[PDB]
């Protein structure tokens, strides 16, 4: 009693660093009153992580690399309506495990919390019934000497201070894969279509980053200073149509 | 037993809510009523106000400290909710005591679950009507705390986003980092509540309900007096709320939008 | 094979703040041979946790909170028995790890855990014709360990003077969501009817709250002391009378509290 | 194979025992025999009476200490008692042990399930009859303990519920607090006992079950002799049975409680 | 494909405090060439635990009780061969964890674990013709750690001097329910027939007990002391004899012990 | 595919080993051969042999430390074994290393693993007309202390498998663990659970024979008063051979001879 | 929904590098376009040299650091690639945050340590994917981890050195070969999956490529008088094996068409 009918496009762009694998899945269900879409947004956005040396100064270098990778989907067509999609923003929630000791004259108290840490997190940055922006955030490495944090400054601040820029920064095997090479997306989206009314509706997905830099100043030892937030939106946007009769996909426009 | 199933939604960009209502209208030869499960999911921004760097001695900002969402027919018609989730918590924890000599030694642990926000039941939830709120409960400063809305230490006061109690630094600078905040007091909710509703079969074959979305952002401010810092939080200093009111159609199985309304709040 | 017949009912009530949300499930087993209903009491009880100055007096403040939960299910018809119900009270049981140790000086340790609810649901009557059941407060976690329901000191609060009473107490997030909100209670039983006998049955169902009162003192610097009334109220229930047709399947609402 | 399903129920208000008895006819071609699966629920009060908060220098209370249920066919019909649950267990628990060196250690811990009252049968079990003890165990008094109906101290006697050995008066405000008391010695017990009898297809189409259900009420009493608190328990001091005949009717699946009876004794 | 017939019997015996629940299940398998009858071996052996004073003494009492639990069966039968039967015996197997360390001292820990219970059952003898279990007291858990089956003070009480003998040895509550009460036998059989050879076959089951006696004797400041006399009393069994019929499926009770 | 069924026993009282056999014939139209699943079950007698408790100052005792049970088909027939259960295990433990630092260094190994009193391992005569097993004492615990086995040496006290004290005040009978202290497989009854396919070929003879083998080693360990012990591998030997016809046609399966042989060195 | 399934082989013996590929053609009438579901497994040899023993103060081995794998469609055709695995891991630990007093702090991280790590190529694209599993963190023995580019002021990379303060030849200073991990001295046994998609109104026959490679490191160590020391120095030997098949969408066939060897020496 459900039909799906399924179509996919793919599209790269060399100037963004970006391929977006799109899956649309229509949905004919019969217990349902209006059309619907699924969208299945996949792909690949490049880390496009680079080293260089900065100005003139042959003692400080540069890295710039993704702080953020942004995913979004709007449409413009007062017929259709978001009325899904994953991820949602979810409350955190931690285990504590708490201990009050007494030697016989000696007091003890314990706490302790335990939970799981994701290198990127991914929030809701804003949503309504044309739209829904989600922001995928560094959030914290595990390193040898501990946890670290996405906003130290000495983040990915290396141990060869040698003149080549790649150098003053932390080897591929101690940046986890999102900065390395780069971010596999995978995020989903329903909307309803009213019946009988507009014949096509536009749909625009956006892929991109936001790119920090940290400089490595060597002092002999390497000090890290950084400046967040030095890229913002370097996105990359497509412009799908659907015909809600025909099933036809056509690509419109991409930046 | 049959289902038919729609949707519909409203919005207010002005305070950056949302809502999505999913319904599910069942159809039951064993009982003598309507069934609609009505699922109500969306978006309510929590209204964050970042403090401006330059404060110097007193800083303040606007953080998102409680979400209400609540769901209401009207006296008049014959709709009743009957059930709904998440219902109110008796909470549970492990508890290990031990005992030992060598030299006496005495221990209790316990282990829970500590969330950062929690949902309750609205005292207002009653047959025509069911409402949670979404509180800010317990909230890690680093590896101190928990705060929350009314936290107090006697000279220091509400250290909730208080980065240091000896800082050197401007006011609007002596928060904890943005990113150390709960998500829900800095972002968006994005609420997931579940209300069954039923309908007389002799009744009106439409009938009215109204659900509503609303934060309380709370005012946080933090001063330094000349030896110390010290922090104070004022609960629902303003507070932004949209409120939809859909029509069912409960013969044809169909849902409309017939009106909405913003209306906010300052103290 | 099995036919069910489904009615409900919700019933709120402004003075008490209780609402009863009632499920009605008329059995049809061919391999029954007597008539069986099962009665899905749920709903919501709200704490009505109150806060106020005691009298005239300026350092003694009250916070009043339920204590136990009440949920009742009588009926007057001889034709009906109660043949089940739940929850259903448990023996107690809980893990023992014990060890035993020597140097070569000596070590004995005794260690048992267990799990607690904020409140505890106990039988307190039950027969033919009616089942009590009472949720009683029990145990808390808080920072500095976990606190009784019995501790003189429960909820007493960190801000003295203010001069508001609610400053006399834990704030809302260190109140558990039974006494900062309240109860959505969950009860199942099972009544069984003889064939041809009365067309019709009554049924009470009681929802309601016991309260105590904590008292905060202000002593001596300045700090904040706790009494206790146990049981300064009793049985404010909420209780309705609904009438069940065996044949017909209808079900009405006969009385209120 | 088919099954016939039917119940009774008996009551003793006097005594707070009530009987529910629910029946599984089942007939199984592969059989030569009848089969009936009887389950006994139902309610027994613990029959427990407070201390009396103004005893002076000595207090008693009665505490529920053991409930005995039984389940018999008549000695002239032709049905069996074939099975039946709970069994007795042979019960289990885990062990490590440890030898270490740097200077010896050696350790041994145990790890096992204490429950507060313990199910075993009745020594009166055969072919006709099945009965069920319930009977206090193993009780933690304050996280002391454990303490039974027969614990045995040489200066404080019984200290089960004894809440100071050295307390500032006063007898009846010095046993343990009643909601630390275990459950089934304070309140109520649901027993929840299986049968499985079998009846001769040449026999009478009708026979008889008796069913009976009791409890054993402790006397637990402390005294000061002006040095230390000490306490004692007597074991059945007071006993409330209630036995309840049922005649099944095996052709016709159908049961009718036929008599009650109401006994007691009194140390 | 599979066709079962069923068949029960229930014998009591009050010189022996015990009873057999026996369960008899024909299987007719169409893919099997030989008659088959599987046994299932219940009941219930009380423990027929004693206490009395011992002779005409005044400081030593004895508790008599049931060491081992013996559970038998065996047929006449030459047409007739025991094919299965459970419980068989296992290799024992434990979980060790060995550590080894350096501080710059070497320390060494080795740790072995395993699930212990309070009686152990033992194939003693098995042939095409008959099965022997023994059913043996093995470990205890106490306070003060785990007590061998074999240690002569186990059970040894509190209490001296009461002149109730009961008194010399612990309570109830520190009896394992297999010593208070007894056991619930669970042991299955599955024999052969040759077909169509005997009409008849005899097959004879025992279920009994050995009795160890722990004196306690009262000494010096005074306290109790156990001596063991173990294998006291052997083979104290109920024995039943049952012929099956391979044709007609009666079983008919041949005789008792 | 085709399921048969059927069993066959053998007894030897004297020895007190007993064979059961599990026979499931399949026929399967996929395959050219026929299959037979065979189990072996039964029971194996210790034949321990308890110490005399009037030895004085030199005592011994026998106690069953191998079991080996063997299934064989024959040279000129067309019966093969194609499979069989237990096979030998490549064994697995879990490690945990340590490294730590105060600022004082420490490092530890930890290790776990599962113990057994006996392990089964494949006879080095199993090849495609026969499958074995070897049952053998294995780590076998003392008291707390262990394990040992069979060829359990310390150059004073020699083999301390069974031995009670070192410096005991007793006789020599009476110095041997406590009889519940050994394993149940070294004084009780072994219950042998192997499985082993076998398969026939359709132009064969109708009819082929099967030899199982039960049979166990019984080792000596006598202690002498410092108390010393001796462990002496199998001293007696009992083994209880029985030979079956299959008949693969009619999925029929007869006892045709057993026969009983010891050796005592 | 219908499946049609075949298989494609191709070697080099020359390079010790095979692979196999299993190919699952896909028809769903609910879909406009023909779907392959591509399996990529087979071979590549490490290219691993031992050191050889006589060498004195100075020595040196090669060892296989990184394997890449690439499949391609032609920028002419069709042929799109839509999804793919392995994808990238966004990586997840446990942490425990203990306060105590008596003052006490401690922080305890859990997670997984793999010695060599999956990533995507930065090529992937709409008509091309290609992963890169390469040395990750390496244990000497319980010391390190380590890597390509470990690197310690005095003593360089100790990534495969024994000890530093030795008293034996170079070349017998290396750890033992069991100690390495298994990529770096024997096979890589790649499994990677891609699902392309075609157009039905497209040619019936289309091409694709697949290539396997292993980069080699040249790890050398030195005696300078008072200590060894190690460098290790990234992809001084490449191996290239690159085979290209027909894609017969219409009959479901699939057909080597050629293959190529290629190398680099630094």
């Amino acid at each position: 009693d459900i039909e799906i009918i399924k179509r996919t496009e793919d599209k790269t762009s060399n100037k963004w660093g970006v391929t977006q694998n799109i899956q649309f899945d229509f949905v004919k269900d019969k217990k349902y009153n209006k059309d619907a879409l699924i969208l299945k947004m996949q792909g690949f956005i490049s880390s496009r992580t680079t080293y260089y040396n900065y100005k003139k100064t042959n003692h400080v270098k540069a890295m710039r690399w993704p702080f953020q990778y942004n995913i979004g989907l709007k449409t413009n067509d007062k017929y259709v309506s978001l009325i899904n999609y994953l991820p949602k923003n979810k409350i955190e929630s931690t285990n504590v495990s708490q201990t009050l000791g007494y030697n016989i004259g000696s007091f003890n108290y314990s706490k302790s919390i335990s939970y799981t840490q994701q290198n990127y997190v991914s929030e809701v940055e804003q949503q309504n019934s044309k739209s829904v922006l989600w922001g995928v955030k560094a959030n914290s490495f595990a390193t040898e000497s501990g946890q670290k944090s996405a906003f130290d400054s000495d983040l990915f601040v290396g141990y060869k201070p040698s003149k080549d820029p790649r150098d003053y920064f932390v080897p591929d095997s101690e940046l986890p894969p999102l900065v390395q090479s780069g971010f596999n997306p995978s995020f989903i989206a329903t909307v309803s279509h009213e019946k009988g009314s507009s014949d096509t509706s536009e749909f625009e997905i956006t892929y991109g980053r936001n790119m920090d830099v940290t400089h490595a100043i060597k002092r002999s030892y390497l000090d890290g200073h950084r400046v967040h937030n030095a890229f913002v939106n370097r996105n990359y946007t497509v412009k799908y149509e659907v015909n809600w009769k025909t099933h036809e996909i056509k690509v419109k426009g991409q930046n | 037993v049959t289902l038919y199933k729609t949707t519909a939604t409203a919005d207010s960009d002005k305070f950056k809510i949302s809502q999505i209502l999913t319904f599910n209208f069942i159809k039951d030869k064993s009982y003598d009523k309507d069934t609609l499960v009505l699922k109500a999911t969306g978006n309510i921004n929590s209204g964050f106000v970042k403090p401006n760097p330059n404060d110097y001695d007193f800083s303040k900002l606007y953080w998102g400290a409680k979400y209400n969402v609540s769901i209401s027919s009207q006296s008049n018609d014959s709709v009743n909710v009957v059930d709904y989730a998440p219902k109110n918590q008796n909470e549970e924890f492990q508890v290990q005591n031990t005992l030992g000599y060598t030299n006496t030694a005495f221990s209790e642990t316990i282990n829970y679950k500590q969330e950062s926000y929690r949902t309750t039941l609205s005292r207002n939830t009653n047959y025509k009507n069911v409402g949670w709120g979404v509180e800010a409960h317990k909230i890690m400063n680093n590896g101190w705390g928990p705060y929350g809305r009314d936290s107090f230490h006697p000279t220091y006061g509400n250290e909730l986003f208080l980065a240091g109690r000896q800082s050197s630094a401007y006011a609007g600078q002596n928060f904890i980092a943005q990113h150390q905040m709960p998500l829900l007091s800095r972002s968006n909710f994005n609420p997931e509540f579940l209300s069954v509703l039923s309908h007389r079969q002799d009744g009106a074959k439409k009938s009215k309900i109204t659900v509503t979305y609303q934060r309380e952002m709370d005012l946080y401010q933090i001063r330094w007096n000349g030896f110390y810092w010290a922090g104070a939080n004022y609960k629902n200093f303003k507070t932004r709320t949209f409120k939809s009111t859909y029509e069912i159609d409960w013969e044809n199985h169909k849902v409309k939008l017939l009106d909405t309304k913003e209306t906010e709040n300052n103290k």
